[PDB]
């Protein structure tokens, strides 16, 4: 299908990105769209076929590429002044009125100025309470991932290996550490409910997994602390009868 | 009677002179109606025939944005070619596509079509059942392949059993004066002595419309082929069409020949003779 | 009217 | 061209009738979409006219009327589902070589149904053995409000609808913790029951 | 790579009367590749302002043009169509027959 730059991604002031977008469906036309929260879908360009390319709405600050049939790289450069933005990629068999678009996944971009508070995660889960299960026969787990910055995270839940949805509910927002200050660091929970019976088996094993994203390996860090790379912070617990 | 809409284009690569030629033209019936060059220096879809100037503005932006579509595939078709063929990059090379649909004499849906060659030789074609194509090489395979995998075809019979057939009426409506207007043949005949025993008889049909028409010559009521000389249908100019077919026949005996001409716009068959 | 973009061989 | 949704947020009880409306300034013949985004997901085609039959069928119980003389491709479902709460894009091509043009979307918000309510708040303790905990308040009906933190070093989340699909129950969440010495679940939420 | 080498008809629009307007037209077709090169000559000369019509195909792929332009048949002016393809190793010389 469609793939595109990782779903987050940070830029400083005076650089420029390149984020990249593939497909190997064969299809001869592909998009750019920025999606803004009260504009919808705003095309910035569009690829008809190889080697041709047009602009969209919104393409000032904005060039792209289309030397191959699967890629359409596109690069936001210095003059484009927005401090954050959600980049979605798309392709279709033709431009014809007749073939649908499919969509990556999307990518948002933020503008970072300063690297030294990029921190990962701490992931801790907390196991249901007594009172809930005599109560309710059922159970809640708990997890919690903490001092986090910036706001980057996508949070799983895998239960005997395999990754869980039914009974998961999970913040849409992060909780600001220090909500005076403009760069606090973030927290997040997220709830995953079973049947008491479930959750007394000792041979159920239940799983929270956050995948971070941060600094690339190919970034400088001269710190003291670890350098806060893109990474999964996970934490566990089993049943208990 | 029967009609139809057809619509062709051709590209001719120019490696490293720049981007290939483009000529598209369009038919309803015999008759031309809108052209497209891309060295003509409007850049613009054109009318040619008299009843398609009825169309506003916005019909003329879209068939200029669509015709310039077909060039671009086109362009990248002669590349992706070019290297099916391993073929070198500094010979030109051309690119046809022909589709359109017919109607019957009640104007609805009977047959579409759309086919595809690469420097004149058949490449890829649509089938009857507008479902299914034909490729005619090893080449054309790949692309029947990634054709039958995106199903094209489901976008081309929408267009050839519903756009197609609906702007054909449409048209034919817009121009009853001239495309359902029929021109009978004025014929004639003449004769030239090739020697003191044999002359030439030339059996004439001019100005007329539609272009299908049969000329035969009889001796004595059956067929004549050999001694008969018979010229492909030109166009005058005007929108009529000629066509003549000549026989050599010894003379004293030019009363022994027959001329048979068959158009829709005859009522009876017409018989010629000389003397 | 002719049809819209064609699909690439 | 552009592409109207008139409605910018819908807010539905469950079981109720969705009625999003869609039309467009273009004049000709056109194909129409409709596209779902889901919360933490893609955009994805929930049904399209392509010909034929102007009542055109989707997944998941949805139906789109196109209406050629209105211009409009309303797009409705008669018993509207809790996993119906996602972002709906409306979207229309021309024919004319220009790209599909979107709508500006209309966010859709269908509040649960809770059907047995039993608020309560429970402590639980961390898995790894470290004395931590968090505040769990739970099971309160979909009219009950949480308000936020009134003190920076106390942590609230927002109300969470989770789906124990296997039992057809759904529930509120919120959660609550703190670093203070002062702090205990049975004031952790008296902003806004069972008390072990 | 498949050529074609074009068929030539030279003829007038209306029949040929001496001293009465006409069009002359010469009719290249059944030729691959397009790629042609049509003049009208008068007495050996050729003629300015000669126009054309817009390329298209037969159902075998072939090409087939028309050029015409205005003239006014005499008695004593010649004219002919000349042709020059790449299937031809010598520009073709069609002179005007009124009979053809």
């Amino acid at each position: 299908g469609i793939t595109q730059s990782p779903k987050y991604l940070f830029r400083k002031e005076g650089q420029n990105v390149t984020l990249s977008c593939e497909q190997n469906l064969n299809h001869d036309a592909m998009y750019w769209y920025r999606q803004d929260p009260g504009q919808g879908l705003r095309l910035i360009y569009y690829s008809q076929i190889v080697n041709d390319f047009q602009k969209g709405d919104i393409a000032e600050g904005y060039s792209v590429s289309r030397e191959k049939k699967e890629s359409f790289p596109l690069t936001v450069t210095s003059a484009q002044k927005n401090p954050t933005a959600f980049y979605l990629c798309a392709s279709s068999i033709t431009l014809s009125s007749y073939n649908e678009q499919f969509f990556g996944p999307g990518t948002r971009l933020t503008v970072l100025e300063d690297l030294k508070n990029v921190f990962p995660p701490e992931v801790a889960v907390f196991e249901p309470s007594e009172a809930e299960i005599s109560h309710t026969q059922k159970a809640t787990l708990v997890c919690l991932a903490t001092g986090f910055y910036p706001d980057h995270v996508e949070l799983s839940w895998w239960v005997n290996g395999k990754e869980v949805h039914s009974g998961v509910c999970t913040d849409p927002q992060p909780l600001k550490e220090q909500p005076a200050l403009n760069d606090s660091r973030y927290a997040l929970s997220s709830r995953l409910r079973v049947s008491a019976t479930f959750w007394q088996d000792p041979r159920n094993h239940f799983r929270c997994q956050v995948q971070f994203y941060g600094l690339s390996e190919n970034d400088e860090w001269t710190q003291d602390r670890a350098k806060p790379v893109t990474q999964i912070v996970s934490a566990e617990a089993w049943g208990r009868a | 009677g029967s009609h139809s809409m057809r619509y062709f284009f051709t590209s001719v690569s120019r490696p490293g002179r720049g981007e290939p030629r483009f000529i598209a033209v369009g038919y309803v019936d015999d008759t031309q109606f809108v052209r497209f060059d891309s060295d003509a220096a409007s850049q613009r879809m054109e009318p040619r025939a008299p009843w398609i100037e009825q169309e506003g503005p916005e019909y003329w932006d879209g068939e200029t944005r669509k015709v310039k579509a077909h060039s671009q595939t086109h362009r990248v078709d002669l590349g992706t070619l070019r290297g099916y063929y391993n073929q070198s990059e500094a010979g030109s090379h051309t690119v046809q596509r022909m589709y359109g649909c017919d109607v019957g004499s009640d104007w609805r849906f009977l047959r579409g079509y759309h086919q595809y060659a690469y420097d004149g030789k058949d490449y890829i074609a649509l089938k009857e059942d507008l479902r299914s194509w034909t490729a005619a090489d090893m080449a054309a395979q790949t692309t029947k392949h990634k054709w039958e995998a995106a199903h094209v075809a489901e976008q081309l019979r929408a267009y050839l059993e519903g756009t197609c057939v609906e702007w054909l009426r449409r048209y034919l409506e817009n121009g009853k004066e001239t495309l359902q207007r029929t021109d009978a043949p004025k014929t004639h005949m003449t004769h030239h002595a090739v020697s003191d025993h044999e002359a030439t008889l030339r059996c004439w049909a001019l100005s007329f419309y539609p272009a299908e028409i049969t000329l035969t010559w009889q001796r004595d009521g059956e067929d004549q082929t050999q001694d008969t000389e018979l010229v492909e249908t030109r166009p005058a100019g005007d929108g009529t069409f000629q066509k003549w077919a000549a026989v050599v026949v010894p003379s004293g005996q030019e009363q022994r020949y027959t001329c048979h001409v068959q158009h829709e716009g005859l009522p009876k068959p017409l018989t010629l003779r000389w003397e | 009217i002719m049809d819209q973009v064609p699909f690439s061989v | 061209q552009s592409v109207s949704q008139h409605n910018h947020h819908v807010i539905l009880s469950e079981a109720a009738s969705l009625e999003l409306g869609c039309n467009y300034s273009y004049g000709g013949t056109v194909n129409l979409f409709w596209y779902v985004q889901y919360p933490g997901q893609h955009l994805q085609l929930l049904l399209k006219y392509f010909s034929g039959d102007p009542l055109v069928k989707g997944i998941k119980g949805f139906e789109a009327e196109f209406i050629k003389s209105k211009f409009s491709f309303n797009l409705r479902k008669p018993s509207v589902q809790w996993s119906d709460t996602a972002e709906y894009f409306c979207a229309v091509n021309a024919r004319r070589n220009t790209p599909l043009v979107f709508g500006k979307g209309t966010r859709l918000s269908v509040i649960a149904n809770i059907q047995n309510p039993d608020p309560a708040v429970y402590q639980l303790r961390d898995s790894k053995s470290s004395d931590k905990s968090v505040c769990l308040f739970t099971d309160f009906d979909s009219q009950t409000n949480v308000s936020q933190s009134k003190d920076s070093d106390v942590y609230i989340t927002d109300k969470c609808v989770l789906d124990m699909r296997s039992m057809d129950f759904k529930s509120n969440s919120a959660v609550a913790w703190s670093n203070k010495s002062d702090f205990a679940c049975a004031n952790a939420f008296n902003n806004s029951t069972f008390f072990p | 790579m498949i050529q074609r080498t074009p068929k030539i008809q030279v003829y007038s629009r209306h029949p040929a009367e001496n001293g009465k307007s006409n069009f002359l037209n010469c009719y290249v077709s059944g030729f691959h590749p397009s790629d042609i090169e049509v003049d009208l000559l008068k007495n050996g000369e050729r003629i300015e302002k000669v126009e054309h019509s817009d390329l298209s195909f037969s159902k075998d792929w072939s090409f087939y043009l028309l050029y015409y332009t205005e003239f006014t048949p005499t008695e004593k002016d010649e004219y002919a169509c000349r042709v020059n393809h790449v299937t031809l190793s010598q520009p073709k010389i069609v002179k005007w027959d009124r009979d053809m």
